């Protein structure tokens, strides 16, 4: 979710992901600990077997038939995490996520019963709007010059100059709003 | 319940678990929401837009 | 306050069912590495075993007791 | 509800708490800037189950790609702490 | 065994063999892509960002799809006789369907009621 | 109050009551306990009010049509008389609605009161709705939403006719 | 029961039909059999609001249920006695139509002896 | 692999800014700045505003706007058993016949 | 009447009259009083309908559409001021006077005696209704929904002027009491059953009949609010409130006549009612929701029967103040972020909560909740259809699925899921706007109250 | 439970009725028992599976 | 307005040069854009995209359209609103969707087949049927009272 | 304990 | 509310409320269970017996002799 995802997964990430779903899956069908413990090993020792395959024909082979593999072995009903995809707490907290510039339409009489946090938040408003012409002249220098481009964003450099891109990232509502 | 209890008690013997089509039923609700929920909204809601607005 | 943490080096699988476990995959050449990552859900007050019984007859003895108690009554209100 | 709130020293405690209980790692020369594969001499395939071992621990998903970063404790305890919304 | 797709249910990525295709000309199409993607996400992140933003950000791909189902059609309406056939068949079709179904009731309802076999009974209110 | 003519009610039988067992009855005290609390200060204040209306006694008086001359006396095309005599119709049309409305509810009330006994005790009301039912049929089935005393008329002609053309067959 | 598994998996000219019974004459077999007695008059089933399901043979017993539970209110559990007269006398009607349906399933046993002899 | 040198920093310089957004989130003591008997008894005056008070009102409307109006309050008959005595007529309903008793 | 055109009539000069400062406040209060006045036509204590003179009368029929008319003409100001606030003071009060005009002309033509003076206030609204859809309408496509508009109707109100000419001609008069006692059955010739048509096709137009209904989509699309309102609220009454007056003299013709305009209403709710599952602009939603009830009048009036009749009055009412409601809900959106585009903004419960409760009520309403108005017309529709034929059920009975699905269907995809938060323009309801969704909704409940008053002729 | 299903259960066996509705009425009464074991055996009984922190 | 003729949706593309136009217009590669067939529907040059619902979109990327799981400026699918997540899901299920069909209509057909076998083999008891006094209580059930009924006598086996 | 802002819209309208 | 402490990987301290309520609710299923069981014992193993009908004589039935 922090870190965009690249113009293709390499051979090797594509592996580590179906062992990570793999394992997942026969959790769901063993439940108890003692026996996916068993069964985890039991998987292990099956891409350890193929580890060292120096063919790579041979290994996108191998690859694709484990997928198909697991494709058929696949649980119907696998865990989900509450909070993952899926999951039954899944942007449960989506309705209390106000964002921030909602309270620029606070009436004075709103923001009166704040006035610690309306001059903290003031503070924080002039800090992002010196920032804001640095932060553009940054990534404008430090485009590269072929076309290829990726969402990778620069940190800041120099001294006193913040990340480009800083403002959704650091005040985004908290997960747990409220 | 005897028959559920000592079909629970299988599940620790060290003995993977398979799908067999009768269990995939269940799990999955007899396909009913997996066929209905798809096919008949996708028919209905494709006709409203290619036949009755658009045609 | 500050949670502390048992001290880990307790989690130890000897007696429960992870040792089986390590037992059958030793046979053929394997180990988990991860089992005392385990081993807390087996000992101390999770130690035991729940048999079905037990739990549907939960409160009958007392139930029981009572039983005789109000049998008692009846037997000589009468 | 009735949990506490997380803290960077709490997550700091149970993240090397879990990885004192791997044995294909010995406790003492752990501390929270180990790289697994380097200082550790750990491959791919056991960082994937050093994760997998996070989300139980904490019960919430690490994305793959968000995954495949971290490659110290000190990675571990900083990401569930931006996720966490912990500060202090 | 084997997972047969329908269009409905897809293929999923990991049983596709496109996805297993490391052919300089795929991977060249996959940065291409990406290059594309990376640059309109600036070009958003930079109008979201900005401070002095007073006002929504425009949207011009979903203005082009309010466009494409709208105003776009009848200009690029051609009549074939697949068009002419289908609207005739859609526009009359049910028309001429529901004319016989209360036709013919209404006919036969009549024709009890003239010759006194419609049990009407306590219906007094219509 | 209200007629019971119109709104017949059988008279009450509620039996002793003969109790039994040597327990309280809860709603026995329960209706002392109401009869005191909440029924004697409310009917202190209805006597109030009542006292209060009698000093300010108005009256009201139920408003009388004379008959006028039915549709079947005007001349057609004679809107004056037409008016008259289909004003009447639709005041007539209103009441019958109405006598409707009684038949049903005596129907209503009867079968509730008659509960497990309603398919043996009810055959009078249940004939009479029956009866006024076939007689409201006559007058107004089929009329339409622009009904009038003319096409009342032309209804009752038609039925009319059709009953004679029958009996003289016979 | 054994009764299903005869008419059918089976013959069922001997078996009876539920809906076609009695089938034979009632006469065939008592010489004066007696009608049957019904304690409750009508107008005291109607008066008890018996429901019309309830008003079988056995509405007399019914009766003093209902009037020892609207007496022994609020002590509901004072009725255990009528409850058990009015069960067992459904009991006693229950067995009696049990005795009809065995007496059909014996007379058709007899019809087809009897039709065998014949030709 | 791990995180990128540039990657590393710019994560480390996003945390500190967060780190000190979710501390100013926090509330001074002072705020929100707003402008400003036993057990059962509690029990006893909710019943009289939320039970006597609109008892008065629905009795009031029940005796006086709908028992005053045909067929607004109808029941079904009680039930008269054999023996009974009915209050209205004074009348006694005669006994049942004789069976003759059973024993199960 | 007088009584009530008069002061409709100061309304004119007290707009150009008052300072600039006070127009809008005058006009509105007086507007309001106005609305008051004509609340003296339901003090009906008899059967006998109420004739004013030989030019003006009222009756059950159009003593409801009276009152909300002059109920409209105050909404429809509250509505307007925001978005005329950067006109200069002359064109503020132009686009006044063009909304008295309207509530002049509409109570005129609902209380006409006579049918030719009905039509020349019937046709007479097309002027107003095009100069606020053409000179205050925001895209480029105004000028072509005013061609759609005028010419629709005006096609279809030729014939319509060409068969009362012809009535008056035979008969010596157009007057509607007249009209209603002496009336004669027609013979079933072919020349009265083009007779039948010209009476009809334009009153069918604008209610409007499905077939001939593309005008009123790319008429809400692009009218400003306040031309919505009257729009969707009472113009289209116009049709409804023709035929009923007029199918008088048509019998028997209509028995046979009416086959074509029921199956295209009953199938045509269905294909309007289904567009608006896969409409991507809120304004063309409602206005085709609008088509699909209108269709239910059409087939109502069509049968003639006292239930189909009252049916109809109820859901005239009900769909006018529900309606309306809904284009000025979807309104105060577009005056945030200026587009139509359903999917745009979303997750607005998160910033506007009781926006969002107004939102749900009008949401509510128009899928006909019992015991609403909305649900009682479409009863009682339901049912004298059910009894014209006992099939009509099925495709009432689709209708009634679809516009759940539509109706709920706006309401997620507007006011739930995430806040699109991108929109920091999302500036807190006015109190305006706020008060003129409680004026839509407060009505509605009390009419829910006391349903007698909009039963129309028949009950 | 007992006050009203053992009635229907009685009153389903002792009626004239389909026989595959008697059956199948019968199926799932037993299968109730097995669902309620379910929850029973993984919820209440077995060794815990939760994450450690135990508040 | 910001919208010209170039960049609004036209007709379909003729020559390779306007298939590259229209291309760069939907922020599309040459190779990637392909209009709908040539029918003359209405579709122009807009992209016909590939039929997958929202669901099927990573649900951990961060999208710019958050609900809808589409970035900005990215072209939008004829049917997006036919695809919402609140609507048609295309996304991959672990049984085939033939195989799905057949079990579920072979269960319902099953099921239905064999209440007819049980209808015309029922369940019932060794008993006969129920009786009630007074010509099977005929006043009662509301028979007229003047007409006398067709007597029923029951006997006591 | 620690308190913290609960970001709202204005409600005060 | 108590303010239990959280616990890590070890069974919690359960309090004496929560523990007597869970016994006594339990234990009173089991006196009702045994108490009804038995007073109304029948209601379970049923009450009336099921006659036979094959040892029911041809002379209860009225079957005349073939
Ligand atoms: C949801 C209601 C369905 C949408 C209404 C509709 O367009 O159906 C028209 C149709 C008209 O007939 P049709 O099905 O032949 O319309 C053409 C459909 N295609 C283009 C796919 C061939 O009526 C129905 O059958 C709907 C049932
Ligand atoms: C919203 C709905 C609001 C409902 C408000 C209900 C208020 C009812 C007011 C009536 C109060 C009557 C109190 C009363 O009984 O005594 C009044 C008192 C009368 O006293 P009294 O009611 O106690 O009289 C006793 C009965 N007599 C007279 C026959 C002996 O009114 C007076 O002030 C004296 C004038 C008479
Ligand atoms: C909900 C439906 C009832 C609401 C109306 C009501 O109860 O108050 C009106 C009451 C009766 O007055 P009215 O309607 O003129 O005629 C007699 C009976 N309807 O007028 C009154 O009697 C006022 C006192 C009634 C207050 C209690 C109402 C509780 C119900
Ligand atoms: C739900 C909560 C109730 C809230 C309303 C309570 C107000 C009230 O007292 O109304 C009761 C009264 C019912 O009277 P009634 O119709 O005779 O009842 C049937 C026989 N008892 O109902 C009424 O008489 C009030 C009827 C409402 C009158 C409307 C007032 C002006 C409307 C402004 C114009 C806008 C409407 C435009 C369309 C109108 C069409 C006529
Ligand atoms: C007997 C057969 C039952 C037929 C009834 C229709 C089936 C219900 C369809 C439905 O519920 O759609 C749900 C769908 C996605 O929901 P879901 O599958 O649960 O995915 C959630 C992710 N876990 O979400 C949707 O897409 C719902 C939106 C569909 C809106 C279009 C419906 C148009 C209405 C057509 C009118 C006819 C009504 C259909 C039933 C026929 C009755 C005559
Ligand atoms: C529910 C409402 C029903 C709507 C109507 C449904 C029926 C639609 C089918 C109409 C069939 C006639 O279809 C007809 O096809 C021809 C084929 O070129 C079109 O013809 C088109 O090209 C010709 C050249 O050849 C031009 O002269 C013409 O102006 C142009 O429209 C006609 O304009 C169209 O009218
Ligand atoms: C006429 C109606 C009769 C109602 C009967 C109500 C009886 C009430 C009895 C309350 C019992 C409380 O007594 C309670 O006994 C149980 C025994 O189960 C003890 O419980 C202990 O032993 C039991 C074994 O039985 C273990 O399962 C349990 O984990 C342990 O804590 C509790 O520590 C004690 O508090
Ligand atoms: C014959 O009497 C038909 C009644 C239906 C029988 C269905 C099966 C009931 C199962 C009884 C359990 C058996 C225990 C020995």
């Amino acid at each position: 979710a922090f870190c965009a995802p690249p113009a293709y997964l390499t051979h090797q990430q594509k592996v580590l992901r179906l062992y990570k779903r793999a394992l997942r899956h026969l959790e769901s069908w063993c439940i108890h600990r003692d026996k996916y413990r068993y069964f985890a090993c039991l998987m292990r020792a099956r891409f350890e077997e193929h580890k060292n395959e120096k063919d790579m024909m041979r290994a996108t082979q191998l690859l694709r038939e484990a997928e198909e593999e697991f494709w058929q072995n696949q649980h119907p009903q696998p865990y989900i995490f509450p909070d993952s995809p899926g999951g039954t707490s899944f942007e449960r907290y989506e309705c209390y996520k106000v964002p921030e510039w909602c309270l620029d339409y606070w009436h004075p009489s709103e923001k009166a019963m704040y006035p610690d946090y309306f001059s903290k938040r003031e503070q924080w408003k002039k800090l992002r709007m010196e920032s804001w012409d640095r932060e553009v002249k940054q990534l404008q220098e430090e485009t590269s010059p072929d076309g290829i481009m990726t969402e990778a964003l620069p940190p800041a450099r120099r001294e006193g100059d913040l990340p480009p891109l800083w403002w959704h990232i650091v005040t985004r509502p908290r997960e747990r709003p409220t | 319940f005897l028959i559920a209890l000592e079909l629970n008690n299988l599940t620790m013997k060290l003995s993977m678990n398979k799908a067999n089509p009768y269990s995939s039923f269940s799990t999955l609700l007899g396909f009913f929401p997996s066929i209905i929920h798809r096919i008949t909204p996708m028919k209905s809601l494709n006709l409203s837009l290619k036949t009755s607005l658009t045609l | 306050g500050k949670m502390e943490l048992p001290d880990y080096r307790q989690w130890k699988i000897e007696g429960t069912p992870l040792e089986t476990v390590q037992k059958k995959l030793a046979a053929r050449g394997l180990r988990d590495p991860w089992a005392r990552n385990e081993a807390w859900r087996y000992m101390g007050g999770f130690a035991g075993n729940i048999t079905f019984p037990s739990v549907i007859l939960k409160g009958f003895k007392w139930g029981f007791a009572a039983f005789v108690v109000a049998l008692g009554a009846e037997y000589f209100l009468d | 509800s009735d949990a506490p709130p997380l803290t960077l020293d709490g997550i700091k405690d149970r993240v090397l708490y879990v990885l004192k209980l791997y044995d294909k790692i010995d406790p003492e020369k752990l501390s929270v800037n180990s790289h697994f594969m380097k200082d550790l001499g750990l491959d791919s395939l056991d960082q994937v189950e050093i994760i997998m071992a996070m989300e139980d621990e904490f019960g919430f998903e690490i994305p793959d790609i968000d995954a495949e970063k971290l490659m110290c404790p000190q990675e571990i305890v900083d990401y569930i702490a931006d996720k966490k919304d912990v500060y202090e | 065994s084997k997972y047969k797709p329908a269009p409905l249910a897809t293929l999923p990525s990991t049983l596709d063999p496109a996805e297993y295709d490391v052919s300089p000309e795929t991977r060249r199409a996959q940065v291409e892509r990406l290059s594309i993607r990376a640059r309109l996400k600036r070009e958003y992140l930079l109008q979201y960002n900005d401070p002095k933003r007073v006002s929504h950000i425009e949207d011009p791909a979903l203005i082009r799809w309010t466009y494409a189902r709208s105003a776009n059609i009848y200009p690029n309406f051609r009549p074939t006789p697949k068009n002419s056939l289908l609207g005739a068949v859609a526009g009359f079709g049910p028309l001429i369907f529901w004319y016989y179904v209360f036709k013919t009731d209404r006919d036969r309802k009549e024709r009890l009621i003239q010759e006194g076999k419609l049990d009407r009974k306590f219906n007094i209110s219509y | 109050s209200w007629d019971k003519d119109v709104y017949p009610e059988p008279p009450s039988r509620t039996p002793a009551p003969s109790p039994q067992t040597s327990l309280p009855n809860p709603i026995t005290y329960l209706t002392k306990a109401y009869d005191l609390v909440v029924d004697w200060p409310v009917t202190l204040v209805r006597e109030f009010i009542e006292r209060q209306h009698a000093k300010n006694r108005t009256y009201y008086y139920h408003r009388q049509y004379r008959r006028v001359p039915d549709i079947t006396e005007c001349k057609e095309g004679d809107v004056l008389c037409i008016y008259e005599a289909e004003m009447q119709w639709r005041r007539d049309f209103k009441v019958d609605q109405e006598i409707m409305n009684i038949i049903q509810e005596r129907l209503k009330a009867c079968q509730q009161r008659e509960g497990e006994n309603y398919q043996q005790n009810c055959a009078k009301e249940l004939e009479q709705f029956t009866k006024v039912t076939k007689a409201y049929q006559d007058r107004y089935l089929d009329l339409g939403a622009y009904y009038s005393a003319r096409k009342c008329l032309a209804k009752q002609k038609q039925r009319m006719l059709e009953e004679r053309k029958a009996a003289r067959q016979e | 029961g054994a009764h299903l598994t005869r008419r059918y998996l089976w013959d069922a000219s001997v078996e009876p039909d539920p809906e076609k019974i009695p089938s034979f004459p009632p006469d065939l077999g008592f010489p004066e059999r007696k009608e049957r007695v019904m304690v409750a008059t009508q107008q005291e089933m109607m008066d008890a609001q018996l429901t019309l399901q309830q008003r079988d043979y056995c509405a007399h017993y019914l009766i003093r249920l209902l009037k020892c539970k609207r007496d022994s209110f609020p002590n509901f559990l004072a009725c255990k006695h009528e409850q058990h007269d009015w069960d067992y006398c459904e009991h006693l009607d229950y067995v009696k139509r049990m005795k009809e349906f065995e007496r059909e399933r014996r007379l058709l046993q007899r019809k087809k002896r009897r039709a065998l002899k014949e030709a | 692999s791990g995180y990128t040198p540039d990657e590393k920093l710019r994560l480390q310089q996003l945390r500190e800014l967060r780190r000190r957004w979710l501390k100013d989130q926090e509330l001074s003591p002072r705020e929100p700045v707003l402008p400003p008997v036993f057990k059962a008894y509690r029990s006893s005056l909710f019943a009289v505003s939320h039970v006597l008070i609109p008892m008065w009102f629905v009795h009031y409307y029940v005796k006086y706007h709908m028992a005053t109006k045909p067929y607004t309050i109808v029941s079904s008959k009680p039930r008269i058993f054999p023996g009974d005595t009915i209050l209205e007529t004074g009348e006694v309903i005669p006994p049942m016949r004789d069976f003759p008793d059973q024993h199960h | 009447m007088l009584k009530i055109i008069l002061p409709s009539l100061m309304l004119l000069p007290l707009t150009w009259l008052s300072s600039p400062k006070k127009t809008w406040t005058n006009v509105t209060s007086y507007s309001f009083l106005i609305s008051l006045t004509s609340l003296t036509l339901l003090w009906q204590t008899d059967e006998n309908y109420k004739n004013f003179s030989n030019m003006f009368s009222s009756d059950p029929l159009s003593t409801p559409l009276i009152i909300l008319t002059a109920w409209l003409l105050p909404l429809m100001l509250m509505a307007s001021q925001n978005h005329l606030k950067k006109d200069n003071n002359v064109l503020q009060k132009l686009y006044i006077s063009m909304l008295i005009s309207l509530q002049i002309l509409l109570i005129m033509t609902f209380s006409a005696t006579e049918l030719i003076m009905f039509y020349i206030l019937f046709e007479a609204t097309l002027i107003p209704t095009l100069i606020i859809i053409t000179r205050w309408g925001n895209q480029t496509e105004r000028l072509n929904a005013g061609i759609y508009f005028l010419f629709y109707t005006l096609i279809g109100s030729i014939p319509l002027l060409i068969a009362l000419i012809l009535i008056q001609n035979h008969v010596g008069t157009l007057n509607l009491m007249i009209l209603s006692f002496t009336t004669h059955t027609l013979d079933a010739s072919w020349s009265n059953n083009l007779l039948w048509l010209a009476c009809m096709m334009a009153f069918l137009i604008k209610m409007p009949l499905y077939g001939v209904h593309l005008w009123l989509p790319k008429a809400h699309v692009e009218a400003p609010i306040a031309g919505s309102m009257i729009l969707a609220a009472i113009l289209l009454k116009l049709g409804s409130y023709g035929m009923i007056r007029i199918s008088i003299i048509l019998d028997p013709l209509t028995k046979y006549m009416a086959y074509p305009f029921i199956l295209l209403s009953l199938w045509g709710m269905i294909m309007t009612s289904s567009i608006c599952l896969r409409q991507t602009d809120l304004k063309s939603l409602i206005a085709y929701s609008s088509v699909s009830h209108m269709a239910l009048v059409i087939a109502s009036i069509m049968i003639q029967t006292p239930w189909s009749f009252m049916g109809a009055t109820m859901l005239m009412i009900a769909h006018g103040l529900t309606s309306s409601l809904l284009f000025c809900l979807a309104n105060s959106n577009y005056e945030r972020i200026h587009s139509r585009t359903m999917i745009m903004a979303r997750g607005l419960q998160m910033v506007f909560p009781l926006m969002a409760t107004w939102w749900l009520m009008a949401s509510l309403a128009n899928l006909a909740l019992p015991p609403s108005i909305n649900l009682m017309g479409e009863l009682f529709i339901t049912m004298s259809l059910f009894s014209w034929s006992n099939f009509t059920i099925i495709l009432m009975g689709i209708n009634i699925i679809i516009t759940g699905m539509y109706s709920m269907y706006m309401i997620i995809t507007t006011q739930r899921g995430k806040l699109t938060n991108h929109m920091i323009n999302l500036q807190p309801s006015h109190t305006r706007e706020l008060t003129l969704m409680a004026l839509h909704m407060i009505p509605l409940i009390l009419l829910t109250t006391s349903p007698k008053l909009i039963t129309g002729l028949t009950m | 439970g007992f006050y009203s299903k053992d009635l229907i259960i009685e009153a389903i066996n002792t009626c004239n009725t389909n026989a595959w509705a008697l059956l199948i009425t019968l199926i799932a009464t037993s299968m109730t028992a097995m669902y309620s074991m379910r929850i029973i055996y993984f919820v209440t009984m077995t060794k815990p599976r939760f994450p450690p922190l135990i508040s | 307005f910001h919208m010209t003729k170039d960049m609004l949706p036209g007709s379909y593309p003729r020559t390779p040069e306007e298939r590259a136009a229209a291309a760069k217009k939907y922020n599309m590669r040459v190779e990637d854009y392909e209009p709908y067939p040539d029918d003359g529907m209405g579709y122009g040059d807009y992209p016909m995209l590939p039929n997958r619902s929202q669901h099927e979109r990573d649900p951990w990327y961060q999208w710019d359209h958050s609900e809808l799981r589409m970035n900005w400026g990215e072209p939008i699918h004829w049917d997006l609103d036919m695809y919402i997540r609140n609507r048609v899901d295309t996304s991959p299920t672990p049984v085939s969707w033939d195989v799905m069909c057949k079990h579920l209509f072979g269960f319902v057909a099953f099921m239905v087949f064999m209440f007819w076998v049980g209808h015309v083999f029922p369940s019932y008891q060794p008993v006969g049927p129920k009786q009630y006094p007074y010509n099977n209580l005929y006043l009662e059930r509301g028979g007229d009272p003047t007409k006398e009924p067709e007597p029923v006598v029951h006997y006591d086996i | 304990g620690k308190r913290l802002f609960v970001v709202k819209p204005s409600l005060y309208y | 509310g108590v303010h239990i402490q959280p616990r890590y990987r070890e069974f919690p301290q359960l309090t004496r409320s929560q523990v007597i309520q869970g016994e006594f609710l339990s234990s009173l299923m089991w006196f009702w269970i045994l108490w009804r069981f038995w007073h109304d014992s029948d209601a379970v193993l049923g009450h009336f017996s099921y006659p036979d009908p094959s040892q029911w004589t041809d002379e209860e039935l009225g079957i005349p002799p073939d």
